[PDB]
């Protein structure tokens, strides 16, 4: 390692503009500077929840490929992004496998989200078919037909829109306040394997 | 599928649209409340006119799923409470007419004003003046003069127009297949589908006169006692033995008994409690008395509320450059957001009221897990009831000598208990018979079934035998004197006094019971009692999603309405009473006439 051999994953946690929650954003990490033990000491940051492996021993294993991901999300339901729990956005959203081995990272934005005439420019997906695939993405805004019945994507009945619209404001209180969330997964030995950082002998 | 994923889904998408909606509404109508503009008076109709539009669309976009073929349960209630559109069912021009005829309502009420003759360019409105007139004065003959010019020109405006609103009313019943417009305010406690907690809408006259006829023997010593006092006081100009005049009941129209405090007190030498000189010493605040009510209710074991309501709060009047009304109020916002407006000032019924009001904070913040349509009480009493609880209990003197406010150096004996049950008897059993005369007349007034041309003469007799109140001079059949009331102008229901009463007593014995607090009933304390506290939650979360009766079943192990914790309350003073009051003529005869 040098490493000033920097390269712009750090932004993930410190951006401008979030994206929504059906276009949850996925990023590839390879070759880069490994220093994790800065995020662990970062207070602002709040929701540190890991599942697949030891966090204190998260260093101790070389990340050979790397994915993060971004998005966010409202205050109850950073709680249904643990493995394992049904429902909506962790059904019709996004999807996290039982055996996935990884991390998530939670923060509060409530002085960098609000708006006194309430913010509507982040949307998510109400409904869907019958189910999403794990770690998979869904654009497309098809007139979702709801249970039977001719009603073949015209308007108004039965017929519903998919992609609802949030709101967000500065006078909620907790448990409806944006949350900005990102995850951190990483898999294993395919091509010459890149990056690790602090295994300071 | 079948049609229950379609309500599903419908039920999802409304409950977020509705929710959306309703915060933006309440949040402009907070707005409003604490600054009063005219630009704030157009929001209040815009958002009104929106949610009214909004509710209509999504009403008649309901009404597609029939209600026959639904087995769940939770579904089956919110779409039948959507279900209902209300007055759309009559026409744009009976619509209006009903629009207006309240609009008069309101008018005639807020606006009405019975101007002095010695000030006829400044003189006083229906409050505070006609209240200070009527209930802080000797003289009868003023009084009198009062009680007959009030209805001199009010209640003649008003009959015809309240004719034209009981037959608009009995239409609007018609319409929707309901008997009466009395039953569509009884459908409130009513309840289906689930076999053994079956209520119609019967029972309730039935019970509830069982009840009033239980407790009418209190009522009636009661009666007789304060009649004595009156005789011992005042006997130049009321007849030994003719029945109680309404005017000098001190409210204008009769509803409470507290004013006559000042002339029925026995124990006129023993000073009662008063918290205030050392409220004053100790330069105590709004902050503070919130502060110590949260410490309380987190004592009983029920969470601290929210640290929003903190920052964003108005206890303190900020001084006179911005004019807005301090009438104490919770508020409850949705999506995280209750608040509390009130202008603190330094007096115990200000304690108590706070103590009120914070109670009422808690109900609304129990049952935010629930969708929004079930975001209610289980019915109209509830509320008042769990609200009370903590006011009756916060009003001990034990409570007071934990706190740290009153020296121990204060004994406890018989005679404070008689006062303080003197006092609440005075509050309580002098209201419930009112309460309960005034919703049965507007019951059998709006069933149609009574006639028409005598119906003075007749409520004045019906009145003098269960009240035992006869009026001064008589009255003919163009008056409409049972409509001075607020209640009965602005169409409101009357019934939930009764029931909040009833609840009340209900839930102080089974929570004292379970509390273990030995020793009488008016001395028990709720704080520093967990299992109290589990046992009140595991109900007061429910809201509405089960019946009443499910919900009274938790708390208090009672399927109905009973009299006998009320009985239980004022046993002491019901002893105290019989024992004294044995050689004074008790009842109110029924040949008297004025
Ligand atoms: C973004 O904010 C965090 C807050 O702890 C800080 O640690 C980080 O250095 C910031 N990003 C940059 C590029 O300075
Ligand atoms: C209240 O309204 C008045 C008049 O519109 C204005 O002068 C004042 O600044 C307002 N105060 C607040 C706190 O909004
Ligand atoms: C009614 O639907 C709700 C939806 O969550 C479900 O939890 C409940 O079990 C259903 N009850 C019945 C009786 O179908
Ligand atoms: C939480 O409750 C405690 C009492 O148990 C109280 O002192 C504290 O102020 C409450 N929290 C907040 C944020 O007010
Ligand atoms: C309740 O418990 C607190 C905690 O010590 C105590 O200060 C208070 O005096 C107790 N009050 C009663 C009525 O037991």
């Amino acid at each position: 390692p040098n490493i000033t051999n920097l390269c712009p994953f750090d932004e993930v946690f410190n951006a401008t503009r979030f994206a929504s929650v059906y276009a949850w954003n996925r990023k590839r990490i390879s070759n880069c500077v490994a220093d994790y033990s800065v995020l662990y000491n970062l207070a602002p940051f709040f929701t540190f929840k890991c599942y697949g492996v030891s966090p204190t021993k998260l260093n101790d294993l070389c990340f050979t490929n790397v994915y993060a991901d971004s998005f966010v999300i409202r205050g109850d339901e950073v709680r249904q992004i643990a493995p394992g729990q049904t429902g909506n956005i962790a059904d019709y959203n996004y999807k996290l496998p039982d055996d996935f081995t990884g991390c998530v990272i939670a923060w509060n934005s409530n002085k960098l989200d609000s708006k006194v005439s309430g913010n509507y420019n982040y949307l998510y997906r109400l409904f869907r078919k019958s189910n999403l695939k794990p770690f998979e993405r869904d654009i497309s805004t098809e007139i979702y037909q709801a249970g039977n019945k001719p009603c073949n994507g015209v308007a108004g009945f039965n017929c519903y829109f998919p992609l609802r619209s949030y709101s967000f404001r500065p006078t909620y209180g907790v448990g409806h306040q944006p949350y900005r969330v990102v995850v951190l997964s990483f898999e294993l030995l395919h091509a010459p394997a890149t990056v690790c950082g602090p295994k300071k002998s | 599928s079948t049609i229950e994923e379609q309500a599903k889904t419908f039920l999802d998408k409304f409950n977020h649209e509705a929710e959306d909606l309703f915060y933006q509404s309440s949040l402009a109508s907070w707005n409003y409340n604490t600054n009063i503009t005219e630009e704030n008076v157009q929001n209040m109709n815009n958002a009104g006119d929106k949610w009214s539009a909004f509710l209509k669309e999504q009403s008649t976009l309901a009404q597609m799923y029939p209600l026959q073929e639904i087995q769940n349960l939770t579904v089956k209630l919110q779409l039948q409470a959507l279900q209902q559109n209300g007055s759309s069912v009559l026409s744009e021009d009976k619509s209006k007419r009903l629009n207006t005829i309240l609009n008069t309502m309101s008018t005639i009420y807020s606006t009405g004003k019975v101007c002095n003759p010695d000030n006829p360019q400044e003189c006083l409105l229906l409050e505070p003046g006609l209240n200070e007139i009527m209930a802080n004065s000797l003289d009868y003959n003023e009084r009198l003069w009062a009680w007959e010019s009030w209805r001199s020109e009010v209640g003649k405006q008003l009959r015809p127009l309240y004719e034209e609103y009981v037959v608009l009313k009995n239409e609007m019943a018609r319409a929707n297949h309901y008997e009466d417009y009395g039953d569509y305010w009884r459908g409130d406690y009513e309840v289906n589908g689930v076999d053994g907690y079956d209520y119609s809408r019967g029972q309730l006259i039935e019970d509830v006169e069982h009840t009033f006829e239980e407790i009418k023997p209190l009522y009636e010593h009661l009666h007789a006692y304060v009649r004595a006092k009156l005789m011992n006081a005042y006997p130049s100009y009321i007849s030994p033995i003719g029945c109680l005049p309404a005017h000098l009941l001190g409210d204008m129209w009769g509803r409470f008994w507290t004013n006559l405090y000042s002339l029925t007190v026995p124990f006129g030498q023993k000073p009662n409690i008063d918290v205030t000189d050392a409220m004053v010493d100790q330069a105590w605040d709004a902050q503070r008395i919130f502060k110590e009510a949260e410490k309380f209710f987190v004592s009983v074991g029920l969470p601290n509320m929210t640290q929003g309501f903190w920052e964003n709060s108005m206890l303190t009047d900020p001084g006179n450059v911005q004019k807005a009304v301090c009438h104490p109020t919770a508020w409850d916002l949705g999506k995280g957001d209750f608040r509390i407006l009130m202008c603190t000032k330094v007096t115990m019924d200000d304690f108590l009221t706070a103590h009120h009001e914070m109670g009422h904070i808690q109900y609304d913040m129990a049952y935010a897990a629930q969708p929004f349509l079930l975001r209610n009480g289980a019915n109209e009493g509830f509320h008042e009831a769990v609200g009370e609880i903590m006011s009756l209990s916060a009003a001990t003197p034990k409570h007071l000598k934990s706190i740290g406010l009153l020296s121990p150096d204060f004994q406890e004996d018989n005679e404070t208990e008689i006062n303080f049950l003197l006092k609440q008897a005075l509050t309580i059993v002098g209201t419930l018979p009112f309460t309960y005369m005034l919703e049965k007349w507007r019951w059998m007034v709006f069933k149609g079934e009574i006639p028409k041309d005598q119906w003075m003469k007749k409520w004045w007799e019906m009145k003098r035998e269960i009240v035992g109140v006869v009026e001064p001079v008589p009255h003919d059949e163009t008056y409409c004197d049972p409509a001075s009331l607020f209640h009965v102008s602005n169409d409101y229901s009357f019934i939930r006094y009764y029931t909040r009463t009833l609840y009340q007593f209900q839930f102080q014995e089974a929570l004292c019971q379970a509390a273990k607090h030995e020793g009488p009933l008016h001395k028990c304390d709720i704080s520093n009692s967990t299992e109290a506290g589990q046992k009140l939650f595991n109900m007061l979360r429910l809201g509405k999603s089960e019946p009443w009766t499910l919900a009274l079943e938790n708390v208090v192990g009672a399927k109905n309405m009973n009299v006998r914790p009320l009985l239980n309350y004022f046993e002491p003073l019901f002893t105290w009473l019989k024992d004294q009051n044995k050689n004074s003529f008790v009842g109110w005869s029924t040949d008297w006439s004025p």
